[PDB]
């Protein structure tokens, strides 16, 4: 059979491979960028624009635009571009072959769908595609069928509450923290110390600062005097040039607010309070079930002791005689991608995939009839 | 997006 | 070198450098193991090119006549 | 094909050739005499002024002008006649019969290179030419595409970092400390051991002293305490008359005057710190890169033991996790050259020319809009 | 600056 | 040059 694809496009990362791996043939930053200065040399082979690890590596030219923020694609001819690096390049596979499949955040705009699914019928020839929401594929990569999920990767955090494979819409919560959030204030907050960065080319430094340095405090004002009272914290890190920075109680200071988006001056509730509210839009009969099966899931959700962080300030609001859960596996940062690997190799899916056929004749607005 | 926040 | 009857020094020498020449001056210059393994088959080309130029110029003479060709 | 001409103007000292060739055809001095004594025999054959390798050999009588100083072109009058000996004497090929190519150091005056044009042109009559930055044309002579050169001839020191062919206008360091400011001092220092030399056909002599004795100190002042202390460094030079002078520790004194500009009196820094403060105008990303390629390019830089006096004073300023690699090849008096004869023997310039029918629509000032 | 420029 | 040095 030819095997489907499973394209994760997220945000800053895409994903992708074929049905039925484990892992994906493909992992890069969904990154565009277009060269700045004036070039002198002449025969150089000048190319007009780099996406991924070529635009990662070459950064220092470079001006770098992420097309996709907060789950929204608001640069198409970007887009396309990194659709066109995945199935040429980086997969090396022509689309017209089999089918493809897609993910997106619940609740954002509906015409994004329509593009999406316009633009892989007609400029990609794709035979058939669906999209499916990422907090739904990581319970398929969970083993589970009843499940709370908080999905935070880059531009968008969400709960969505699954109770034996009956979702409850009217439950569905969405916040735009994430990874990308905690990057500008850990740009804004490393100032402190004097380090400065102000670039795209340098925001990716600081990105990768929050990946090694940054965890998450059991409980923050303590460790907030602490790393006040003793240096002994403190960590240093070798900026590209060599130079060394060194930073403090600074370091848990970003993911914390993930619970309290005051910090950023936001005014919604953190991650442990609107996953607590959100159980509690459920009806009485299932809250024990999401209490037990609470699931991590996302690179956000990747910070040292964010597991336990939780466990314990969700443990503060729940009703002391439930037991609450926090499932937090290491591979988590893949596993919307797992879940569609799996859901695209079952025998029964088959059926659900939109077929060019359909679309000829209802036009792009289909995906709102046969999908979620 | 397109109005609200700056997406 | 053994082979060839050249001296030893000379071609370790010249292998692993090139000589540039101004009328005035000149520079003898290091070049780098890939430009050095670049030159070492561009002579090989060029001897084995060479050599059959001359293979085929004295199958040349043992085919010629002495009479005037007048056409071909 | 017919091969274009390369002429590098420099200063002190004209190179011209045909592209493709690897070293000039003609090596002569930018250098125009006018005798000032009274002719007193008839019938001699007397010629009003002489250029390059005639006022060289006939100095003693008379006076000696260069038309271009400080990569200026001050005289044109002398600088058309430099031109005509180069192509109809000492190449002995009309320039109306094929391109040419010139360099000029960056940052200097806008019309120097319309003035070039409008001669090339209009007196010369060259069917197309073009005009290319000396630090650009280094890199192309020693096989690198990225780079940060230090390009010091007579007249101009210059640093452009380039990375990857796209150059950092921003970061451009122009000096003015050369070869010919080395030999003025060298003149004003000499007269400390009582030896005099106040004409221009004995500062012909002063650089070629320069030349010969001179050497650059690995720490300056414990050789002003060796040589002050021991006789065993001095060195000893034949006049052209047969005089014999020694020169002691003053032979290191006037080149290391490139990294003491106060010796002269001016402000600003050595040509170490102007290069590590062109990499800090750098973007973070590269400097690795332009830490590693630092290529030395023109005569100046010839002076033995400045390769090693420059990586040590820049290891000093460099974060010391870094690796510093000082390019000096032996050539790289020529560089420029070379580097302007593999430019023009590109296919993929042959569109960049300036063609005469270009410049007869957009008049002198095209060069601005059609070069760098 | 102590890192991202000169101040 | 034309006004800070003499060409
Ligand atoms: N190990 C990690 N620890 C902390 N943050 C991470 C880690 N890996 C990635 N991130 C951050 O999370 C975001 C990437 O999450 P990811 O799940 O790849 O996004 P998506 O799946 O939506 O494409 C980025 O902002 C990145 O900086
Ligand atoms: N081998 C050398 N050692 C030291 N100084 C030199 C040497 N050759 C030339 N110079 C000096 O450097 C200047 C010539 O540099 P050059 O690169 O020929 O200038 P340009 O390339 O601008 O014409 C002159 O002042 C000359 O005295
Ligand atoms: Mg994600
Ligand atoms: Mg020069």
């Amino acid at each position: 059979e030819t095997t489907a694809l499973v394209c994760d496009n997220g945000s800053g990362l895409v994903k992708a491979g074929f049905a039925g791996d484990d892992a994906p043939r493909a992992v890069f930053p969904s990154i565009v960028g277009r060269p700045r200065h004036q070039g002198v040399m002449v025969g150089m082979g000048q190319k007009d624009s780099y996406v991924g690890d070529e635009a990662q590596s070459k950064r220092g030219i470079l001006t770098l635009k992420y097309p996709i923020e907060h789950g929204i694609i608001t640069n198409w001819d970007d887009m396309e571009k990194i659709w066109h690096h995945t199935f040429y390049n980086e997969l090396r596979v022509a689309p017209e072959e089999h089918p493809t499949l897609l993910t997106e955040a619940p609740l954002n705009p509906k015409a994004n769908r329509e593009k999406m699914t316009q633009i892989m019928f007609e400029t990609f020839n794709v035979p058939a595609m669906y999209v499916a929401i990422q907090a739904v594929l990581s319970l398929y990569a969970s083993g589970r069928t009843t499940g709370i999920v908080l999905d935070s990767g880059d531009g968008v955090t969400h709960n969505v509450p699954i109770y034996e494979g009956y979702a409850l819409p009217h439950a569905i919560m969405r916040l735009d923290l994430a990874g990308r959030d905690l990057t500008d204030y850990l740009m804004k907050i490393l100032t402190e110390r004097g380090y400065s960065f102000v670039t795209t080319a340098e925001r990716e430094i600081v990105r990768d600062i929050k990946e090694k340095l940054c965890y998450v405090a059991l409980d923050f004002e303590n460790e907030m005097a602490t790393a006040a009272s003793s240096s002994s914290l403190e960590k240093s890190y070798e900026l590209p040039d060599g130079q060394v920075i060194t930073i403090g109680n600074e370091r848990f200071r970003c993911p914390e607010t993930l619970f309290q988006p005051s910090f950023i001056g936001m005014e919604s509730a953190g991650i442990h309070e609107t996953t607590y509210n959100s159980i509690m839009k459920c009806d009485i009969d299932i809250r024990k079930d999401l209490y037990a099966n609470n699931v991590m899931s996302g690179g956000t959700t990747m910070y040292p002791g964010i597991a336990d962080r939780m466990q314990k300030e969700i443990t503060a609001l729940a009703p002391s005689t439930m037991k609450i859960k926090i499932i937090a596996p290491p591979e988590r940062k893949y596993s919307v991608w797992i879940g569609g690997s799996i859901l695209a190799s079952l025998s029964t899916f088959q059926q659900m995939w939109i077929t060019k056929q359909e679309y000829d004749e209802a036009g792009p607005s289909i995906v709102h009839r046969k999908c979620f | 997006w397109x109005a609200x926040c700056p997406a | 070198c053994d082979l060839m009857g050249v001296d030893y020094e000379e071609m370790a020498h010249w292998l692993c450098h090139r000589k540039l020449a101004t009328a005035t001056e000149t520079y003898i210059k290091p070049i780098s193991k890939l430009h050095a393994i670049n030159a070492r088959d561009a002579l090989a080309k060029h001897i084995y090119a060479n050599l059959f130029n001359w293979i085929v110029d004295h199958v040349n003479k043992a085919l010629h006549s002495t009479v005037k060709q007048h056409s071909f």
